[PDB]
């Protein structure tokens, strides 16, 4: 039970040496399996890029997803369907 | 720059405030319902009030849960309620969900005269949320963790008898909003503020049509270019009005700003009165 | 607390596999977060699904015929302690 | 925190229990009928009672018993009865059908009004359920399979204007609810239990306004609270009312004084007289 | 141990037998209609009579003879008649159709009430069944193949408000029920037979309340058991009364027989009259 908005928290908690699996997250995309996979890939790589620079994914995590969606049309549709949630990790 | 009536703002303030407030010994109605005549501006006032307050709004269409080929209202209202609850934490501001034309705009003739299967579902869903606002459940992925309570606004012409339990329970509050002379002056004054009309002029317009909907006065502004268009057609000629405008590369038609006078508005007012009279 | 009765189609399971039927029924239902507790009481197996299994290699009837022992329950013994004795000392207790 | 009148709770409990027990040789009425003056708390005290016992309620509103379709109010009663009978079988607990404000649907006041078939049918249906609680049919194929007996609670303002066979000792147990001084003291004392008023002070409030319904006192509390909340919104301001609410500072507690509870109540009566 | 009144048992016995028997040159009515006053025991003495003989009953509710679908109550009676006819062929015993409370079904209260067409058809359907008990056609394809003759029993408060051709000698046997003093004594005596009262004491109970239906006396007994039941609810506790009664692994509670004396019964009887007067 994970989608594109859970990405900054899962990356930070589980670290780098882990496998993240999306059952209903990839398939349930409005456009199909191929744009659904691309949306998940862009969201993961943007968080990895932001982590390496020196940005806290607790405070700036939602800002990274919104910035990546400006050039990726596949992610912009995914952000419309699944709504953003707030994790309370410190 | 549109005027808001003080009474309308007050009713919204108290409902939203009280729900968000956490005072012991006090019971608060979760759902507020507003009934009035059509084109009173109930929807327009709600949208404006929220902007001044800066509170986030989620809108659900009346036709979105009335249509047979839409989905499932029971599953939908629940999903929208959860999403609105998430906003409070992330956004850090008050968030309200409102529904328009719960029993209207479906396309059906009855307008709540006769119940439907779909009508029953909304009643069922709403009643569950009103009793247990803190916990709302989807079909799958049941979460133990509680959600922040969210206020609900509903607007319509009238409320069905099915809702009578909720109102007697005091879980729902019904507000009847009717415009007055003072309210009319404000709203009419705001519409024509940009045009530039004297206070005496604005008073005359309301006085001309004492018993009129708010929508009518707004609609008057639209029929100002009619004289220009009619005169324009003549110069061009009926033979070739279409071709030049529809699909031709030329300078687009230019219209000088219409003169604003009280006389023009009275003449326009009479024509719309006549048409509405004949149709009904 | 209630008893719930659930029916499953025959063509949902692999033939001659306890592993598969056990994985299908009790896989991801016991960890469902909306339930406090769950217990599987009983399962009905149909005749059409039973015929795909070998069953017991011999059974009660054949066991008694091979051993030539009838009219009486059989007797047994477990060697004590559970762990410690040598292989020779084990066989001495057995005899 | 709400006070239920001991008379009210004992009448409900004994009615439902006796329907569920199978004492041999005794015939029991399936309908309990509560009637009296408007706003006395007929509905409200039932809801408190049903919550205490933890028993499921199936509601039918009074403004539903007259539809533009012939037989449609009658068909609903049978449909809802069969739904409640199954809930006794499945959930394995006591379930009750409550029809609130029956006077509006099945009633017959003056002869100056025009009535329909439905008035006739709603009276007819309730008679047959009360005769055969175990044999209620759904439209279509007849089944001779018995169902669970379900008790019915009926609220009204008057039963005088109702079909004569539906009101008889053998079919309905009648209960006239008129709250006395001791009831009023308890109930009013339950509303203002949280505020902190002495027994003697509660007595005085009832004496000041004796010709009042239970709703009046509960409506009085809301009026006291609304003024306080309105002023708080004005003081804080509309622009930043969300910032000082989500995360209440500078909020004076409501008056709640005997001296004022008289003053405010007099103003309400004056407003009522203005319309009158 | 209920007393069934000889007249009531004889009249019902002969009507059913005479249909199932075949005597040449004798034409017999299909419908028996019992009418009188409320609570005299029309429905109840029928039920005791059907159980004594051990015969199957198919029940039609009077408040089912009108539907939003046209001709659907007309279809219902024709279907239930065939269903009962099959039970004679299969089970090999007497079967009876009963429509309880016909008065409020196919009846017209005043000359101001708007009625539909279903009322018109229900009268006609019963007319044709009573004429031809053998040929009832299920909608669709025709079939000329006879079914068994089934008698029908009808209860009502008033038959004066019913279609005139339906009530006639050749179509319906009429029977008016009003119990006398000897009937009352017998029936009321049957109620309190296990209690143990002298004959003189039974007489006195009838004398004290002479203008009363049978239901009144049965309602006395219900009130007597209240004290024991109230005590039981307290001992168990209001929190968990449902569990004990409905779904418990314990033997259902036993109540000792309360003291039954004429003085105590009259006291309770006057309490019921007072409750009736309160509404009056
Ligand atoms: N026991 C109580 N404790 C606290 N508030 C009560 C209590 N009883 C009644 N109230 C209040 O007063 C109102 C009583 O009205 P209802 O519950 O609608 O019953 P009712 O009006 O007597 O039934 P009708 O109209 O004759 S069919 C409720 O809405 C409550 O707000
Ligand atoms: N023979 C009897 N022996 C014991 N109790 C009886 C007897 N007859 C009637 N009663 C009681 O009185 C009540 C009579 O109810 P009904 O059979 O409905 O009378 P009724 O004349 O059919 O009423 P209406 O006309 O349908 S209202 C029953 O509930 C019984 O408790
Ligand atoms: N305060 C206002 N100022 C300007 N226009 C208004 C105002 N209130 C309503 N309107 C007009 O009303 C119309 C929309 O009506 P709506 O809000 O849907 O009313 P209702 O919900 O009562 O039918 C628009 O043309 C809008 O400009
Ligand atoms: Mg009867």
């Amino acid at each position: 039970g994970i989608h594109v908005w859970h990405m900054p928290a899962l990356v930070e908690i589980f670290g780098d040496d882990s496998v993240l699996q999306f059952g209903g997250g990839t398939l349930g995309h409005p456009w199909g399996n191929a744009p659904g996979a691309t949306a998940n890939r862009v969201a993961l790589e943007a968080c990895v890029q932001a982590r390496n620079e020196g940005r806290n994914l607790a405070r700036e995590g939602n800002d990274v997803i919104r910035e990546a969606a400006k050039w990726s049309p596949e992610l912009a549709v995914a952000c419309e369907l699944w709504k953003e949630i707030k994790f309370e990790f410190e | 720059s549109y005027y808001i009536a003080p009474r309308f703002l007050d009713k919204l303030a108290v409902h939203i405030t009280k729900n968000f407030l956490n005072i012991p010994g006090v019971r608060v109605p979760l759902i507020l319902g507003i009934h009035g005549r059509k084109g009173e501006g109930k929807t327009f006032q709600c949208e404006l009030a929220f902007e001044k307050m800066g509170i986030e709004v989620t809108l659900i269409s009346g036709g979105e849960l009335e249509s047979p080929d839409a989905g499932d209202p029971a599953r939908l209202i629940r999903l929208r309620y959860r999403e609105t609850a998430e906003l409070i934490k992330v956004r850090g501001k008050m968030c309200v969900l409102m529904i328009n034309d719960l029993d209207a705009g479906a396309g059906r003739f009855d307008e709540g005269t006769q119940y439907t299967v779909n009508t029953q579902l909304v009643n069922a869903t709403l009643m569950n949320i009103a009793d247990n606002p803190t916990d709302v459940q989807l079909p799958g992925s049941y979460d133990s963790n509680p959600i922040r309570r969210v206020p609900i606004i509903v607007t319509g012409n009238d409320f069905s008898t099915l809702y009578a339990p909720l109102i007697r329970d005091g879980r729902m509050e019904k507000f009847y909003w009717e415009p007055n002379r003072d309210d009319k002056v404000g709203i009419v004054g705001g519409i024509f503020a940009e045009d530039g009309l004297s206070q005496r002029e604005i008073e005359q317009l309301v006085d001309t049509f004492p018993k009129q909907s708010i929508d009518f006065f707004s609609a008057l502004r639209s029929r100002i270019y009619d004289i220009q268009i009619r005169d324009f057609i003549h110069k061009v000629g009926f033979e070739r009005i279409s071709l030049r405008v529809v699909n031709s590369l030329e300078a687009p038609p230019e219209f000088k700003k219409p003169d604003f006078s009280l006389a023009h508005l009275i003449e326009s007012g009479n024509l719309v009165l006549g048409e509405q009279q004949r149709v009904d | 607390q209630f008893i719930a009765y659930i029916a499953y189609p025959l063509d949902l399971f692999e033939e001659g596999s306890i592993t598969n039927v056990l994985t299908s029924i009790v896989g991801n239902v016991f960890g469902f977060k909306a339930l406090r507790a769950l217990r599987l009481e009983d399962i009905r197996f149909p005749v059409a699904y039973i015929k795909t299994f070998q069953g017991p290699p011999h059974g009660i009837q054949v066991e008694r015929d091979k051993l030539n022992k009838y009219g009486r329950p059989l007797l047994g013994c477990t060697i004590k302690p559970k762990l410690g004795l040598s292989a020779k000392n084990y066989g001495r207790a057995v005899y």
